[PDB]
């Protein structure tokens, strides 16, 4: 049923056969990451590596203890040996804590992975603070999200997700800490 | 000044073609070979015309530019880059069994 | 210049000294004699010099040198005509040169 | 070298060092060949690296000091520990410490069997690529 | 033709300050979008520790992608990765598979159809005009998702530092059309995680391996702009090199044609006027 | 090189140079006119050795603009003349000061 | 400038000038390092750009008109407003029109102690700078 391992080492090797022998092996992906998923470790008792992703950034790298991640069956959270998971995640707060200290980013959405080894790899599109959005756009956006409902599944599952997204901004930004 | 990689396929096509007439000009003289150890050519000149429109139609792109270097004619550049390909393996086993060991 | 070099040379062959002596633009020594060629109608040879430049220039240099008694080190500012060291009175000149002291902006 | 010339003088040298020197002549012709071809240093087809080892290698060979001419047959065999191999230890630094390791280390005898004789003996080739074996390379 | 000479020094010394300015052009480039393409590296690994990586798996119907620049002046990058789509291409042939060929860049369409012209679809191009923004890497993966291949190859070259950018084939499979069929020994390792999905792993699969190709498209073509961009600066450095060492030539060739025009005038200046005394 | 672009009369609008140049002479608004028509034909000589390598690519959208009001100053300085009628094909335009130095 | 010498140079200068051109050369000899990369607007720098508009401005400086020759406190006024910064907000195809915008604005006594000192004393340095604040120059 995987009748074909292949891999960088496979590739390698079969690669040498039917290119010309001058040129060096293609790069790839695996090359630039020391870390794996079934590779045992990276846990060292209550912190645990977090890497909060984004396509044009990377929010966070380094250990933390506890992160709450907005699932589409609610918010749950991981403390450091959870269970593997692969968890698509509605748009909300990720919750980042090193202790008493939260840093709270609102994110759009995107899936979460929890590893064997602990890694966990929040991989979200537009991953705000919540410190920079304003209260008043999200209703006064509302407000006419909730107006063109037409027959369109299209525009209307983009008006599913609009109002999804807003309703869940608005109920994150007046229960504030 | 911008090199080879700036040109168009057709201006690669011709820099290839004409390096390759560059050095099929080129022959070795009877009377260099005192000096060159080359044997000389004497190229026959309906050798001479079917060799050149051979590299110009493109008939021997697959060539290299170095099997034209001074040879007679058509045949010995395939000659040459027969050679020239065969020998880009064969370099070594001149490690002993030997003619000049102490007692041979 | 040979006016210079007089001066030079009696502190070498009479005080034994180690003399040195500055001619200020040598390439101007070169210009004057190529006037003085020119004056009195010889043939210009190369770029626009005097025929007997080569001579001209080496009856000056080859006075400058260590005799027995002392010696004569002589320290030359060159122009250089067209910023091109292969005009005649640089290419002669840098033959008879031990050192050059290229100072820089 | 790719412009000075001796046609008059050339199969008219010294014989040994005529059977060695054909092998230099082409090899720094190689050389100049790839660095006609690669002023800049990125692609290396290890083979190319191997005719610029061998061409650096060389040119380090050929180059001597003032006001000491060597004598023929010292050349010869300077040349001959060169166009072979018994220097591709020695990197490209040691190279005049090689060659003269080479002069000094080799029996003395070769010297005047390869000046008598006028060219290298299979006998005098079989003592070559033995002596040159037990020579002391500062490369190490 | 003393005059085509003085014109020819004045051609090759604007060329060169040319090429200068532009060499200065691809370092400023360069250090100002290094800073937005290891930013994107980080978003590649998860899907690489989670889907592994599989460039050499038996697919019926392949899409294959070599992005390269727009400009032209970048110096051999985009023929090496015409090069390297053939040979990563070649090596995937086994039992006759499909294989669909896209270029992103305008100096990618004209060089993959003098090998592969019938297995030519799409070309993208204008991409690096304004920038590059992951909406846009979307679309490109959803038109590539319009006819929807087994597997994914993206050919580029991933910037390491100002001299090195060694090429890479990034590799993304189908979700369950054959990810999950390369993940299944003895069991699986695909079901060590708990699928918090709203919907079946099928469906969860199904949008994480577009998002992992918008992922690996997104990061393909801003490291091979950067790449583009150290390669313009390490080609106008050799550009200077060459029309400086031309330009030498050309000025030591001038300078002959000044002496020996000085020389001749005054040749013909003496020979007229010793015809008269 | 006027001349080889078409543009008749091939007066060189740089190197033509008058004593009526003055702004104490012919006034400001000629003055000006002028000086600006002359800067505007100079700093496109100064962009064209860059256009005929990379090709307006990078112009900024004023050197752009630099470029179009050049190319439409270098058209408008060409004029068909009355005496020329048997050379290309055009009746012959006498064109009085004011109406050129409101289009230019 | 490049080629404009003077082997007497600044000895025989203005003091007052002295101390601001022996600045406005070397900012202009950066500028002409810098120069004809100025037709890459689209390809900017961060730091040779703003010597590359400050020469821009400064070749704006010293452009003059025919018959109307300056006196020289009135001169090192200039250069000093279009030196130290106090031209870098004004555009630079209007800085012929904001040069007379500083000569004009800033009251005359300045001229009678910068000619009669001869050089920018703090005690005028400072009231200069004040009076070259309050300029209403053709800027936006």
């Amino acid at each position: 049923e995987a009748a074909a391992p292949a891999g960088p080492k496979e590739f390698t090797e079969v690669w040498n056969k039917k290119a010309p022998s001058t040129l060096i092996v293609p790069e790839f992906p695996s090359n630039y990451t020391a870390v794996k998923a079934v590779g045992e470790g990276q846990v060292h008792g209550d912190a645990f590596p977090v890497n909060f992703y984004t396509p044009h950034s990377i929010l966070s790298q380094a250990q933390k203890d506890t992160v709450v991640l907005p699932g589409v069956d609610g918010y749950f959270g991981v403390k450091a040996s959870h269970v593997p998971t692969i968890a698509q995640l509605k748009p909300g707060v990720v919750e980042l804590h090193s202790g008493a200290e939260s840093e709270k980013f609102f994110v759009s959405g995107g899936f979460a992975f929890v590893h064997p080894n602990g890694v966990t790899d929040i991989c979200v599109l537009e991953a705000a603070t919540l410190d920079q959005v304003d209260p008043a756009a999200v209703k006064s956006a509302l407000a006419a999200a909730s107006a063109a409902q037409p027959t369109d599944e299209f525009e209307q599952a983009a008006n599913r997700a609009a109002i999804e997204l807003y309703s869940a901004l608005e109920s994150a930004v007046e229960a504030k800490a | 000044i911008l090199g080879m990689d700036e040109l168009s396929e057709e201006d690669k096509l011709t820099v290839a073609r004409a390096r390759k007439i560059q050095r099929f000009l080129s022959q070795p003289f009877q009377v260099a070979e005192v000096f060159t150890g080359t044997p000389g050519k004497y190229v026959d000149l309906a050798d001479t015309i079917s060799g050149f429109q051979g590299v110009l139609t493109g008939k021997y792109d697959d060539l290299p530019e170095m099997a034209f270097y001074m040879v007679g004619d058509i045949k010995e550049v395939k000659e040459k880059a027969d050679k020239m390909a065969k020998d880009i393996a064969s370099r070594k086993e001149a490690d002993n069994k030997k003619v000049s060991e102490e007692l041979k | 210049a040979l006016t210079g070099l007089t001066v030079a040379e009696y502190f070498r062959d009479i005080e034994g000294q180690d003399v040195l002596l500055f001619v200020d633009n040598i390439f101007r020594f070169t210009q004057a004699n190529s006037e003085v060629s020119a004056l009195l109608g010889r043939i210009p040879s190369a770029v626009g010099y005097q025929p007997t430049l080569a001579t001209d220039l080496g009856g000056l240099q080859e006075r400058i040198t260590t005799t027995t008694k002392g010696s004569i080190t002589s320290v030359q500012a060159v122009y250089v005509p067209a910023d091109d060291l292969t005009d005649p009175a640089p290419a002669t000149t840098f033959a008879h040169l031990d050192a050059t002291t290229v100072l820089s902006r | 070298v790719g412009l000075s010339v001796s046609r008059v003088g050339s199969a008219a040298q010294f014989p040994g060092m005529k059977q060695v020197a054909g092998t230099l002549k082409l090899e720094l012709a190689q050389y100049r060949e790839v660095a006609a071809f690669a002023q800049f240093g990125s692609d290396l087809d290890a083979a190319t690296q191997y005719v610029l080892e061998r061409g650096a290698r060389l040119t380090e060979m050929l180059k001597q000091k003032q006001f000491a001419p060597i004598p023929i047959e010292r050349q010869t065999v300077a040349v001959y520990a060169a166009t072979k191999g018994f220097l591709d230890k020695v990197r490209v630094q040691d190279i005049v410490a090689a060659e003269e390791a080479v002069i000094s280390q080799v029996n003395p005898a070769v010297f005047k069997i390869l000046k008598a004789n006028g060219k290298i003996t299979p006998a005098l080739d079989a003592h070559l690529k033995a002596e040159l074996r037990k020579v002391k390379l500062p490369g190490a | 033709s003393n005059q085509a000479v003085k014109q020819r020094i004045r051609a090759i010394k604007n060329i060169g300050k040319i090429t200068k300015a532009m060499k200065m052009v691809a370092a400023s480039k360069m250090k100002n979008a290094q800073i937005a393409v290891e930013q994107s590296r980080g978003l590649v690994d998860p899907f690489v520790r989670l889907f592994g990586d599989f460039p050499a798996v038996n697919s019926n119907k392949s899409v294959v992608v070599a992005v390269t620049s727009d400009k032209g002046l970048c110096g051999g990058l985009n023929s090496n990765i015409t090069k390297y789509t053939r040979a990563t291409l070649a090596t995937t042939e086994s039992e006759g598979k499909d294989v669909v060929v896209v270029s992103i860049g305008d100096k990618g369409r004209s060089q993959l159809t003098r090998i592969e012209s019938q297995r030519y679809q799409l070309a993208i191009a204008d991409t690096y005009k304004v920038r590059v923004t992951f909406g846009q890497a979307s679309l490109i993966v959803e038109e590539l998702i319009k006819h929807n291949p087994q597997s994914y190859q993206i050919l580029f070259n991933k910037f390491r530092s100002a001299i090195s950018f060694k090429p890479t084939v990034a590799t993304i499979l189908s979700p369950d059309l054959l990810e999950k069929q390369l993940e299944d020994v003895t069991g699986n390792s695909l079901d060590a995680y708990d699928i918090e999905a709203s919907h079946e792993r099928s469906d969860v699969l199904r949008d994480l391996t577009e998002f992992h190709l918008g992922v690996t498209l997104y990061n393909a073509m801003l490291e091979n702009n950067c790449s583009e961009h150290a390669s313009r600066m390490s080609a106008m450095e050799n550009s200077t090199k060459s029309a400086g060492e031309m330009l030498g030539k050309l000025t030591l060739d001038y300078n002959r044609k000044r002496q020996a025009t000085i020389t001749t005038e005054l040749i013909e200046i003496i020979a007229g006027a010793s015809a008269l005394m | 090189s006027i001349a080889e672009l078409g543009i008749y009369p091939a007066v060189d609008p740089l190197d033509s140079t008058s004593r009526m140049l003055n702004p104490n002479v012919i006034g400001a608004e000629h003055y000006n006119v002028a000086r600006g028509v002359q800067k505007v034909l100079q700093d496109y000589k100064n962009l064209q050795d860059i256009i005929a390598i990379l090709g307006m690519d990078e112009l900024s959208e004023e050197d752009k603009l630099t470029v179009a009001r050049a190319r439409k100053i270098q058209r408008f300085l060409s004029q068909p003349f009355q005496v020329a009628e048997v050379f290309t094909g055009t009746p012959g335009k006498y064109v009085d000061l004011a109406d050129t130095i409101s289009g230019f």
